[PDB]
């Protein structure tokens, strides 16, 4: 797996492979690892399938229930109920997760949870086994304020290499755009990235 | 795996003199090789003239004397201020050392007070709780090299009368205070030289009719 | 450790050692391993110091209550099963203890229980329990009969305390002696083996293995 | 242990301290773990004191038979590369961790070997349960060009760090001096922070205090001759 | 092999061992007789695993009539002992050890005394007045601390012997068969064929 | 399991003014099992006395194996062994089984018929030397011959003194200890008289 | 029971005559991966205390908020709040230290190593640890960590004994805490060259420092040492 | 505990218990009766772990006898066996479970039939002509097989069962220490004081 | 330990960080990794410090036995001999070796020589620890042809990130050039390479 979440002038880009393996089976070679837990809050999930869905689904059903009482909730909000789910349940779950989201207070926001459960906000987040592979290439390149055309770029670019280096990563490149004027799904196919 | 136990060194010593009652422990604290502190207190005034050290492993030997402490003072509201005797204090202590028999206090506990004849009595304790009245007692990490010792110079071990071909006993007596002290500073001085673990200070606590008072002296520090 | 029990015609006898060791250290030679229940009632401690000293001290609470609310004394079956009921509620725990309950009540007479943690009890005239068992028993069966004097019946008790005290490392120190009767127990005094060895080895002419 | 080597202006040094321990109890008080090699090759060691010793001793033997050979003075060099061939084939089993320092033709050297038979180069070097206190010493004292006052106060600090912070180190501070030019000097004891205080009491017994069963006379010598 | 015992008295050596031979279940013999004769006036009873007792007891045993052939002379039942000990310490250190415990039991002629050596697997040897090999002593060494003097006949001794072997039938779990014992004196080795 | 301790005993040495002294305990044991009270650790080749604690087949083997050394040294040498050179001897041949060691505490004690000094020396089972100017300390109660030494020791004590010291230090340290005991043996060594004395002590 | 994940490494600190320092890096380490560089590891506690942790951060994390939520506990119905009381460092420390032996005691411990620094209001200086097994201890010195093996021997060199601490001033504590930080990013695999420092004194108040940096490095020796061996080139 | 043995013979049931109690090294008794009245005409034996046989062996007999005041009535054998099965069937699932094999030989009034059962610590119920225990079945049974009869007297019971009792003293490696026989007929419950 | 050697133009150079440790303590931090097994032939080592000095020793004395008998060797030959110790002696030995030469027919050549004992020839090669987080750095900027300035800065760049992101590397950044024109070796320090 290779996930990212980067933040830009205008918000936030969330971007993922698609491979799921099991050993070296890819059981599934179109995965959906960009998850919608709210409108405008999204998370890359790494680890664990069955922990880090059946988490996501009990976060989206707490921030559901949360906006029917008290409004739309903060990404940072978001990152405290997907930490507590984790840190809690340390001894029995392998979940690394990346919320990322948009507010228009403050804009786009990158929280990343590592496997202990700790919370640590950050301009851009890498996370999942191809993400070691791009430290080096991710730490050069990110600027802050990137347009989104730039941001697509870095993350194209940063995914297409973790993509090749690492087997338990593959497949296509989704993204998800988060900004005021909406939500935006891309992908981006393998004779696209591959020759980059 | 999680390991609750530690072993955090030093070393104490109980004697029990005719109308008084020392306890002397020294007052370093390591983990492996490394020194912690070179004075943190090991050797308790619990009250009622009564002190106290449970040496070993120092997170469960500070839990067992803050547990005793309380004990005393619940004594006190529960018997209308009654003086708890250092008989009863060790059967308290028992009950708090079997009550985890299942995860025990991993200490060497030793008290010493007066009886209520007023003379000197020193307790001591496995960590389970099993217990018996002492006039000599030493534990902790050089107990096996000051035990010995002990037994020779306090009890009156293995010497006999000169010229008595050896069928007339060195004669059991009471120490007087100050050779008792001599003999705690002896022991300490010489534990420190052949066990690592022990050394930088020693404090003793001596219990007399009159309350408890405090001796410190340096030990080598390396 | 090394502890034993016997019936004779003038009672029981009751000997123990009084030594502790955690492994090879000798941590004391002045400990007390019977604990005198009530002035008929005698427990023995082997296996574990705190195991036998915590349980046996509570199984005289449970024998005083006893007297407390039926108004007679507690027979020796009775304590016996109270104790061998107790450890084995704890049976896999880890609990450690080998011990006897002696004394003497009139409907009984007197009485001999081994109980120990493993929830074994049973009634018996002869008993040794400890690391110095096998050494007590070689002495105490070649030397028992039935109808010793009870001056007799306290040396041999004594006697072998005192062979285990020499062969087991693990047991030694000294030698305390009871003698149950109908009017209850009486102490026969503590004998340190640093002494006795000696002295039974000039009167006796035994133990001519050693260099003396 | 807590042993040293730093090189100075025209030299180097090594510095070690004088407890040998058997888990947490001290069998000596004063032992030496600066060993000879050659008349101006040193080395420190730490780990199993008998391999330390061993090792040292065996390659000394066949550097002194080398020297003999080649009618030279034997080089630091020679001494680490046999020392460090001898621990590798041994793959660690046999459990000596050394500082080697000397003078000879080429120059002054001073180098660290592992039980497992790798080896460093370096201008500070530390080893044993004492190093970490050493070698923050080393780090926060050493510079270029020190001369050789500087030098042992240095290397008799860093010894001392270990001494005082670590359990498995103590007694006294042995140090080596070897300068180009010049004979080697071997400082046994240099420093003595840790001499026992007198006593409270004497133990010394009444004469006929021990019960004794028999004496006898020991014939040690050869034939008793008519 | 269980019980093996052995005590030195005035004028001889007398040494009682069992005759069960148990191979887990079942007691597959009743009458084994767990010695050899290395020497006219030397005796070596044997216990310990399957197998091994027999093939080092044979092998001392051709090893010392080699000896006594070559020389046309007897070894001392120390010289005899000394040997069993260094093939034993010798087996210790090796690729598989002998697990065999002995006792040698020998009237000295030179001398004229008895001497009795108790030899572990590892190659422990020690002279006694009286000794046993593995769970037997527990039993037996209280009663012979307290009923031995050395001054005692060989009738004593078989006396003492039998308040052992009772002991040991009342108070071990195993039932070990009774005992062949044997007697080494200034004029040999003979079996007491009724014990 | 552990080689060292299934025999069990101990052995102290100790200098004084012009001699020195070296004691055994006599206990030779199967762990709880006591099997024999006669059972000596000290062995002397020529007047260079070794001490051996440890396993008990192990102190025989090494005995008649230094009994032989110091034979054919004597042969070659045409003359007794001295403390200095025995020690070497004793470091050479346990480090050369480093691997497959002998499970002994071996102490040697003497002096020098020339030059008239005191030695004492003890080392671990491969080897290393632990030459002491004060005292040597092995076996199962090391602990508690260290505990005893360090506090009843004083420099330069006249031999029937330096007696009554070592002996104490011994007895003491044996009656802590449930696999030491059960008699006593003290060599006091003079450069040209040699006086054993066996202990009275408690037989448990 | 666990394993830490995220960690942090040594927590340093001293007594000097009016106050007391400590110090912390601000790394987070992921195993050998040097993952988070921005971790604030010393967590003030009013005016008077500083915590610093290592080891596990989500068990830092965790703790941090115990202590943010202490406080607003203590304001609860208490008028004097701000004065006479105010939390002192004995109270935070004392409790993070009865917190870290219970749950030693349930096997399920929170993976730090704690040192509370701070000023009681008599004026008196507080330094005292507390690690996962419960395990206290004071002196003039403390560290966590490699800390204890590299730092304490160099900062008791100042402070040796107490009768040391009223003879060492707030230049010197804090020279030498500065200078032990430098010997730890040298010597120490799982540190950092950027660190931050908390002087808490008894009339000058709390002082905390941000963004510090190791300086005054001697790397230049190094262009000499040339293979591990025999190599002249 | 070691030998349990049963038969059922014309008109009774005969139960054959050992008399050892061994904990490890020692033999601490040699007249142990492994055996619990639980009716008048019901009488059950048992082996297994020590403490657990004794403890459920009084379970049981204070549950019979509790049924029996409260009824008035005594329970078949085979009633008593099923309920003691089902007892150990429950327990072999327990947190703990009792290690204990039983056989149950009773004399049913109503049918005028003897009846053996033996259940084993998992609760393997099994009616048998005879039965044993352990390792017991093992030498046992051969004979059984051979010798048995279902017209056989109480006599001719009793000298089939020291036929077995000689054959485990002579091939078995534990002394058991002989053991206590008592008949279960229509009479009730007797022990057979010389065997 | 991070270790690299990048052909060019003019021939080739190696690069190492100056770290050595044992678990988290840096026993050695200006350690030198770049070992000379002849005179214009060098490795890289990584793996156990005492398997890689006794292989780079011993192929040492094997080419200056080559260069007695049969002249220079290939740098071909130099990886074949490196090979031949490290496939037949794979399970007792952990060494990462990349072997690095010139030539003057064959100009600038890498070898490396992973833990199976297995060869291949590439145009750059990474290893040691810290070669995870530079894959997508190096794979990105690579050129072949590249000038000494530009192969120095790559090289630094690369070796900046490993260390950066790599406890187990740091200290000061070694090289080594290898050119017609002799051996030049060079240092960078942490307050050069850092700010990068
Ligand atoms: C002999 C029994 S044996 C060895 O099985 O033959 C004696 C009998 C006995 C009976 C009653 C009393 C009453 N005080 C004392 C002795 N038993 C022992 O010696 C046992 N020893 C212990 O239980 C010792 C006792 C201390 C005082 C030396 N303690 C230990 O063995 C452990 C306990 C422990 C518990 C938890 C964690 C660590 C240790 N400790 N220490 N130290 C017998 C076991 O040896
Ligand atoms: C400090 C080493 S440390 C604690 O690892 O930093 C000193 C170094 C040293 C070097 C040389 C000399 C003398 N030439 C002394 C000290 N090492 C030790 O103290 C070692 N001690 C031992 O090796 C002791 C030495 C005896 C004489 C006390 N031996 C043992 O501890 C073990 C040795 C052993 C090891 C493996 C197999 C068998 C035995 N034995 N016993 N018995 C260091 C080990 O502590
Ligand atoms: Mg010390
Ligand atoms: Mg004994
Ligand atoms: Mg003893
Ligand atoms: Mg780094």
């Amino acid at each position: 797996t290779s996930i990212m979440a980067v933040t830009f002038k205008d918000g936030v880009i969330l971007g993922a492979d698609s491979r799921t393996t099991t050993g070296a089976y890819i059981a599934n070679r179109v995965t959906d690892k960009l998850t919608r837990v709210h409108d405008k809050i999204w998370c890359c999930r790494s680890g664990s399938a069955a922990d880090t869905q059946a988490i996501a689904d009990i976060v989206q059903y707490h921030l559901e229930l949360y906006t029917s009482q008290y409004g739309t909730p903060s990404t940072e909000t978001a990152a405290s109920v997907f930490k507590e789910l984790c840190y809690e349940n340390k001894d029995n779950l392998t979940a690394g997760i990346i919320v990322a989201g948009y507010d228009d207070k403050n804009k786009g926001e990158v929280y990343t949870i590592p496997l202990g459960g700790s919370v640590h906000k950050l301009p851009y987040a890498i996370a999942g086994s191809g993400s070691t592979f791009i430290y080096g290439y991710c730490d050069k390149n990110f600027r802050e304020n990137m347009s989104k055309e730039e941001t697509v770029d870095f993350i194209k670019h940063s995914l297409s290499q973790a993509i090749k280096w690492d087997g338990s990563s593959g497949g296509v490149i989704r993204m998800v755009v988060l900004t005021a004027a909406g939500v935006e799904r891309l992908i981006f196919y393998p004779d696209e990235y591959e020759q980059l | 795996q999680f390991n609750p136990y530690g072993d955090n060194g030093g070393t104490i010593l109980g004697i029990a003199g005719e109308d008084f009652a020392v306890l002397a422990g020294d007052t370093r604290n390591i983990t492996d090789y490394s020194i912690n502190s070179r004075y943190e207190p090991k050797v308790f005034d619990c009250g009622d003239n009564i002190v106290m050290s449970a040496n070993g492993f120092a997170a469960d030997g500070d839990a067992l004397v803050k547990r005793f402490k309380n004990s005393v003072k619940w004594y006190h509201f529960d018997h209308n201020d009654k003086k708890l005797s250092i008989n009863s204090a060790a059967r308290n202590i028992q009950h708090l050392l079997y009550g985890k028999r299942f995860f025990p206090y991993y200490v060497h506990t030793i008290i010493a007070g007066l009886d209520e004849d007023g003379k000197g009595a020193v307790y001591s304790f496995d960590p389970v709780g099993s217990y018996e009245r002492e006039q000599c007692r030493a534990g902790g990490a050089a107990a096996s090299l000051i035990m010995p010792f002990l037994d020779n110079q306090v009890n009156f071990k293995n010497q006999y009368e000169p010229g008595t071909n050896g069928k007339v006993k060195k004669p059991l007596k009471y120490l007087s205070v100050e050779e008792v002290i001599k003999l705690v500073r002896d022991s300490f001085t010489s534990a420190t030289e052949r066990h690592i673990q022990v050394g930088d200070g020693l404090e003793i606590l001596i219990v007399t009719k009159d309350g408890v008072r405090k001796e410190f002296y340096e030990l080598k520090r390396d | 450790t090394t502890t034993l029990a016997f019936r004779f015609q003038g009672g029981i006898i009751v000997a123990v050692d009084s030594r502790a060791t955690a492994g090879n250290w000798v941590a004391s030679q002045t400990v007390k391993k019977v604990i005198e229940i009530n002035p008929f009632l005698l427990g023995t401690m082997a296996g574990g110091a705190a195991d036998c000293q915590f349980w046996e001290t509570w199984l005289g609470s449970q024998c005083r209550l006893h007297e407390l609310r039926e108004k007679e004394r507690i027979s020796v079956a009775a304590a016996s099963k109270i104790l061998s009921n107790l450890v084995y509620q704890y049976k896999g725990a880890g609990l450690s203890m080998g011990t006897m309950i002696c004394g003497y009540t009139r409907k009984e007479g007197p009485t001999i229980y081994y109980v120990d943690s493993d929830g074994t009890r049973l009634k018996g005239d002869i008993f040794c329990v400890g690391s110095g068992q096998t050494f007590a028993y070689g002495v105490l069966d070649s030397n028992y009969k039935w109808d010793l004097s009870v001056e007799d019946a306290l040396y041999l008790g004594k006697r072998s305390i005192l062979a285990a005290a020499h062969r087991d490392a693990y047991s030694g120190g000294s030698v305390n002696l009871y003698h149950v009767t109908e009017d209850g127990w009486i102490y026969h005094g503590n004998h340190d083996v640093g002494e006795l060895f000696w002295k039974v080895k000039e009167e006796e002419g035994s133990f001519n293995n050693v260099i003396g | 242990t807590t042993i040293a080597g730093l090189v100075f202006q025209d030299g180097v040094i090594l510095g070690a301290d004088t407890r040998a321990t058997n888990d947490s109890v001290v069998a000596d008080k004063s032992c030496e773990k600066i060993h000879f090699i050659a008349p101006k090759i040193y080395c420190c060691g730490a780990g199993v004191a008998a391999d330390a010793e061993a090792v040292t001793q065996l390659i000394g033997s066949n550097i002194e038979l080398h020297s003999l050979y080649t009618s030279r003075e034997p080089r630091v060099v020679s001494a680490l590369q046999m020392l460090k061939q001898h621990l590798f084939k041994y793959q660690g089993h046999i459990g000596a961790y050394l500082i080697v320092a000397g003078v000879d033709p080429t120059g002054s050297h001073l180098f660290s070997i592992h039980a497992h038979g790798s080896t460093d180069v370096g201008y500070y070097l530390s080893l044993g349960s004492g190093s970490l206190a050493a070698m923050a010493v080393l780090e926060s004292h050493w510079k270029q060009d020190l001369t050789k006052e500087e030098a042992i106060k240095l290397a008799s600090d860093a010894i001392q760090a270990g001494i005082w912070n670590d359990l498995g180190s103590g007694s006294n501070v042995d140090v080596c001096v070897m300068e180009i030019g010049k004979d080697a000097e071997y400082l046994r004891n240099y420093l003595t922070p840790n001499v026992r205080e007198e006593k409270q009491k004497s133990y010394k017994f009444p004469r006929g205090t021990t019960a004794v069963l028999k004496e006898s006379i020991v014939n040690i010598c050869d034939i008793q001759e008519e | 092999m269980d019980i093996i015992l052995g005590i030195r008295v005035q004028d001889s050596v007398i040494l009682a061992s069992s005759k069960a031979v148990t191979r887990g279940i079942s007691v597959l013999k009743d009458s084994d007789d767990k010695t050899r004769q290395l020497s006219p006036h030397t005796l070596m009873s044997f216990a310990g695993e399957a197998g091994d007792t027999v093939q080092f007891a044979e092998y001392i045993q051709a090893n010392i009539q080699l000896y006594s052939i070559r020389e046309d002379y007897e070894l001392s039942p120390q010289a005899v002992s000394s040997f069993v000990r260094q093939e034993l310490a010798k087996s210790i250190r090796s690729r598989r050890p002998y697990q065999v415990n002995v006792l040698i039991g020998g009237y000295d002629k030179k001398k004229n005394k008895p001497e009795l050596y108790q030899i572990d697997y590892l190659g422990t040897k020690v002279e006694l007045p009286y000794g046993a090999h593995g769970y037997s002593g527990f039993y037996t060494f209280s009663l012979l601390d307290h009923h031995y003097r050395p001054d005692m006949t060989t009738e004593e001794g078989l006396d003492l012997l039998k308040l052992c072997v009772q002991e040991l039938e009342k108070r071990m779990p195993m039932d070990f068969k009774g005992v062949i014992v044997k007697i080494v004196d200034k004029d040999g080795i003979r079996q007491v064929d009724d014990f | 399991s552990d080689p060292s301790s299934i025999n069990g005993g101990i052995v102290v040495a100790m200098t004084g003014k012009d001699c020195v002294a070296i004691a055994c305990d006599l206990r030779l044991g199967s762990q709880s099992l006591g099997v024999s009270n006669k059972f000596e650790k000290i062995f002397h080749y020529g007047h260079v006395f070794l001490g051996i604690t440890g396993l008990a087949t192990d102190v025989t083997t090494l005995n008649e194996m230094f009994r032989y050394k110091t034979n054919l040294y004597k042969l070659k040498e045409e003359r007794a062994i001295e403390p200095e050179t025995f020690t070497q001897l004793v470091s050479s041949s346990l480090y050369e089984r480093r691997f497959g060691p002998y499970f002994v505490g071996p102490v040697v004690a003497g002096i020098n018929s020339k030059s008239g000094k005191p030695f004492i020396a003890g080392f671990d089972l491969i080897g290393c030397i632990d030459e002491a100017k004060d005292f040597i300390v092995s076996g199962t109660a090391s602990d508690q011959l260290f505990g005893m030494c360090e506090s009843l020791y004083e420099p330069n004590l006249e031999p029937e003194d330096l007696f009554e010291t070592i002996s104490q230090a011994l007895l003491n340290a044996a009656d802590r200890d449930a696999l030491s005991g059960w008699g006593a043996v003290v060599y006091i060594i003079k450069k040209d008289e040699v006086v054993k004395r066996y202990l009275k002590m408690r037989q448990d | 029971t666990q394993q830490p994940i995220v960690t942090g490494t040594s927590v340093i600190s001293m007594k000097y005559d009016n106050g007391v320092i400590i110090a912390a890096d601000n790394l987070g380490s992921y195993g050998s991966l040097l993952r988070f560089n921005g971790v604030e590891r010393l967590i003030p506690v009013g005016d008077n205390t500083v915590v610093g942790i290592s080891g596990d951060i989500s068990d830092m994390q965790h703790i941090e908020r115990l202590l943010k939520d202490l406080v607003t506990e203590n304001a609860y119905d208490n008028p004097l709040a701000d004065a006479e009381e105010a939390l002192e460092p004995s109270y935070i420390f004392e409790y993070l230290a009865t917190v870290m032996y219970q749950r030693r005691s349930k096997m399920n411990p929170l993976w730090n190593a704690i040192i509370v620094a701070g000023v009681q209001s008599n004026g008196d200086q507080f330094l005292r640890y507390v690690n996962l097994l419960g395990v206290t201890y004071s002196s003039p010195t403390l560290a966590t960590g490699f800390g204890a093996h590299m730092a304490n021997p160099l900062l008791r060199k100042v402070v040796d004994r107490e009768s040391d601490i009223p003879k060492t001033t707030v230049q010197v504590a804090e020279e030498a805490i500065v200078n032990a930080m430098r010997v730890l990013y040298y010597r120490d695999a799982r540190s950092s060259r950027n660190f931050s420092l908390a002087i808490i004194d008894k009339n000058t108040g709390l002082t905390f420092k941000k963004n510090l940096q190791v300086e005054n490095m001697k790397w230049d020796f190094a262009k000499d040492i040339k293979g591990y061996g025999t190599q002249k080139i």
